[PDB]
């Protein structure tokens, strides 16, 4: 059976400026199966206070969801989003650019 | 509210055709039903519709004007066999089933040799009753309920002997009064000119 | 193949007694539904049940509860009868719900009539009446009449039978019964109903002639304190033979 | 008003693992979540805000039956399927009917399934009839055919009924639906040189961001962005172009949304 890798997005609310709080967004996107396991990182560490939408739904039959948290960014800190699934060999790592 | 209705009877000659209507006023539309219902037994399905048009089913056919929110049953060649009732439903759009009051439909049969009479039956030993029968008449005559409190008087029942291929309307009185006599038992109803009356 | 199964078709209940309807379907169906039917109006959903393991409300469920037992079976309880229950009950099934087309198929009816007191609860008094002589010699036909009277309530069913057979045809039975007192709430009721035979048949000796009506009444478990016979469920016959 | 659309998905998986639901149920307005159902719960809810406050506790309770029987057909048709399939495993079964209103006053009406995430049978309401990818969908194809009311009742659905809830369902929620949010416009360089136009902050989605070259567009050099969903219920994209550093062009960022367009020259 045709199985689709996700897609991954690492992107701010607004545009990201230095000491004023945001929020930082991961969009997973056009994978098949549902089943996906997505952690945001600061520094290589889980962020805990992570929230995530629902399961939903693509007319393409693939799945989406949108993880973010609230944050404030600075110079030294990196934030990246962490996304495992059955498509992968090992956990796919997609970094904050900015 | 949500809404069906349907006329509460109709009577019609055997051969002849009729026309069943049912109008509905409902949130929604999923598809209306008729459904057919001897008495004392179980609910039948008919036919279905959900698009406009007629559809038809052996001697039944089926209609529907979504627009004007009606439905016709349409029955041809009827038979004495399609006396009964007539439901007709319609699905909401939460797909729940508003029923309608039902049409009785009453079939009167095609009495081709007519001999109306009055026969009086022969007395049981076993009971105080004198028994008469109104029988052989016409399609065109109705039975009257008894005028007499002590006197009972049932409707017409049309009776087909199948070996002879014969029907014939019959209805029965009976009391147990000194003076009951068949001569006056069906005086309060309109009975044919010639009815006969064979002399006790 | 037994389509939609449901007992008893007939019951008598006292004023607070408790009743349990059973409703089984052998078409592998996921749908099952009660209904009650009542003159005047269109059938009115009690309860339902969109699949085994579910079920809710209908219309009217006030007085009333189901169970699912499995995919076959739901039956309707009645714990406290009540006298607007009287009515027919009719339980249906389809193959699923919300689905547009699919239609409903209903078991055979079970009617209920809750009383009071059970007083007024009579079996019929059946006599059968032998043809006129006068038909005889006119139409070479031969009308005998079957008069079931006096029971209460409508719970009868009348047969006759020629020759230890049942017959059906040249059979005319009156579709309802009449109140022998029109104007009374608990008038009992009158059946009439008539079986045609050729002359010949008639005259022939030996053929035998016999109506019967099967009345629904009480049971053991019913209490009974009046000076008559109790009215249980009970056969009442009478019979004629030819005559030459 | 501009188009709308109504969407409901099912999906059913065959073996799931511990936490993992088997059946789900979503209903869509646009990108908008209204409804959810699933077989952990076994109940339907609101997940839109102005649906709960529309909606009477008799509709979600009759829904709630309706999808735990719906829950149980499509369990069944999926076990039907991985049979015939011969497949091992856990697999899955989608389902997806809607409609949509246009913006002249049009319909459309769809209604599709689908087999491991690729289509298995599409319906055709105008010729009453079921599209099939292979000989497992052909069978069933075959027996929903046999059932000529069943296809006339979908036709109904989608073309009267699905647009009712749709125009219902659009007046619950117009303050969301209805509204419009202009997004804001700016234009980066990035050495890949490239020219990013970006936009953020705007309500529809929908959107249109090109780049143009001399007065002419050519879709060929455009890397366009996904639209992507910001979390306060606006949206965000991208689009960028490579720079010639051989030749001086002149370069602009068009962008169309909601019926006004934008320029921006670089
Ligand atoms: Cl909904
Ligand atoms: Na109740």
């Amino acid at each position: 059976m045709i199985q689709r890798t996700p897609k991954i997005q690492v992107y701010s609310r607004h545009p990201a400026e230095n000491g004023k709080s945001n929020f930082l967004n991961c969009y997973v996107s056009g994978f098949h199966p549902s089943d996906i396991e997505v952690d945001l990182l600061k520094n290589g560490e889980r962020i805990e206070k992570v929230e995530h939408s629902d399961l939903s739904f693509s007319k393409d039959w693939s799945f989406y969801l949108l993880y973010y948290t609230e944050f404030t960014p600075t110079e030294k800190d990196e934030y990246a989003c962490r996304v495992n699934h059955v498509t992968l060999s090992q956990p796919k790592i997609v970094k904050w650019d900015r | 509210g949500q809404n069906i209705d349907q006329p509460t009877e109709m009577t019609a000659t055997e051969g002849a055709i009729v026309q069943i209507n049912c109008t509905y006023q409902t949130s929604g539309f999923n598809g209306l039903f008729w459904y057919q219902q001897h008495a004392g037994e179980a609910p039948t399905f008919l036919s279905y519709n959900v698009l406009d048009g007629l559809e038809e089913k052996g001697r039944f056919s089926s209609f529907l004007s979504r627009s004007k929110g009606y439905s016709y049953l349409l029955l041809k060649e009827l038979q004495m066999k399609d006396s009964a009732s007539y439901l007709c439903a319609v699905k909401d759009s939460n797909y729940q089933l508003i029923w309608g009051a039902g049409t009785k439909l009453i079939i009167k049969p095609d009495i081709q040799n007519p001999d109306p009479a009055v026969y009086q039956l022969r007395d049981s030993k076993s009971s105080d009753k004198s028994v008469c029968l109104f029988t052989d008449f016409d399609s065109q005559t109705n039975v009257s309920q008894s005028k007499d409190s002590d006197v009972y008087i049932t409707d017409k029942c049309v009776l087909d002997m199948r070996s002879m291929d014969f029907k014939s309307n019959s209805a029965v009185a009976w009391s147990n009064k000194s003076d009951f006599a068949c001569a006056n038992a069906f005086n309060n109803s309109i009975i044919p000119e010639d009815t006969f009356f064979p002399s006790p | 193949n037994a389509g939609v199964t449901q007992t008893p078709k007939f019951q008598v209940l006292k004023t607070g007694q408790s009743m349990t309807l059973q409703c089984a379907q052998d078409m592998n169906h996921n749908s099952m539904y009660w209904y009650r039917q009542d003159p005047g109006m269109g059938l009115r959903l009690i309860y339902y049940s969109a699949s085994e393991g579910t079920t809710d409300k209908g219309e009217v469920p006030n007085g009333y509860n189901v169970s699912r037992l499995n995919k076959r079976e739901f039956s309707l309880r009645l714990e406290s009868a009540a006298p607007s229950q009287t009515s027919v009950y009719f339980c249906a099934s389809s193959v699923w719900t919300g689905e547009g087309s699919g239609e409903l198929f209903f078991g055979e009816g079970s009617r209920l009539t809750v009383l009071e007191d059970l007083k007024n609860v009579f079996p019929p008094e059946v006599a059968v009446f032998e043809p006129s002589e006068a038909e005889i010699s006119h139409t070479q036909k031969a009308t005998l009449v079957c008069l079931a009277t006096g029971f209460y309530p409508d719970h009868v069913e009348l047969s006759w039978w020629v020759n230890g057979k049942e017959v059906h045809s040249g059979v005319c039975t009156d579709p309802q019964p009449l109140k022998e007192q029109p104007a009374l709430n608990d008038s009992r009721y009158a059946l009439s109903s008539r079986l045609r035979v050729s002359a010949t048949f008639w005259q022939n000796p030996r053929n035998h002639f016999r109506c019967q009506v099967q009345f629904y009444g009480l049971s053991e478990n019913d209490e009974w304190t009046q000076d008559r016979a109790k009215p249980v469920t009970q056969i009442v016959s009478a019979e004629a033979w030819g005559r030459a | 008003m501009r188009t709308h659309s109504l969407r409901y998905f099912r999906l059913g998986v065959s073996d799931p693992i511990h936490g993992v639901p088997e059946f789900i149920s979503v209903g869509y307005v646009d990108s908008h979540p209204i409804t959810t159902y699933d077989s952990v719960t076994r109940q339907k809810e609101p997940r839109a805000p102005w649906m709960a406050e529309n909606l009477a506790p008799d509709h979600w309770e009759r829904y709630t039956q309706l999808l735990r029987g719906w829950q149980q057909m499509f369990k069944v048709e999926l076990k039907r399927l991985q049979r015939h399939y011969n497949h091992s495993g856990s697999h899955t079964y989608q389902r997806m009917i809607g409609c949509e209103l246009l913006e002249d006053g049009s319909t459309t009406g769809f209604l599709q399934y689908a087999y491991d995430g690729q289509d298995f049978l599409i319906f055709n309401k105008d010729t009453l009839s079921w599209l099939a990818v292979d000989n497992v969908a052909h069978t069933i194809k075959q027996a929903w055919e046999a059932n000529q009311h069943e296809l006339l009742y979908q036709k109904n659905w989608l073309e009267e009924e699905c647009i009712a809830w749709l125009k219902r369902f659009l007046e619950y929620g117009k303050d969301t639906l209805q509204r419009t949010e202009p997004p804001l416009v700016r234009v980066n360089r990035k050495e890949t040189t490239a020219l990013f136009c970006k936009a953020h902050g705007f309500y529809p989605p929908e959107i249109y961001m090109t780049w143009m070259k001399n007065g002419e567009e050519i879709v060929q050099e455009i890397d366009y962005g996904d639209i992507l969903p910001s979390g306060d219920g606006t949206y965000q994209a991208w689009a960028s172009i490579e720079l010639d550093p051989q030749s001086s062009n002149l370069y602009s960022c068009h962008v169309e949304h909601s019926g006004v367009h934008m320029v921006l020259q670089v």
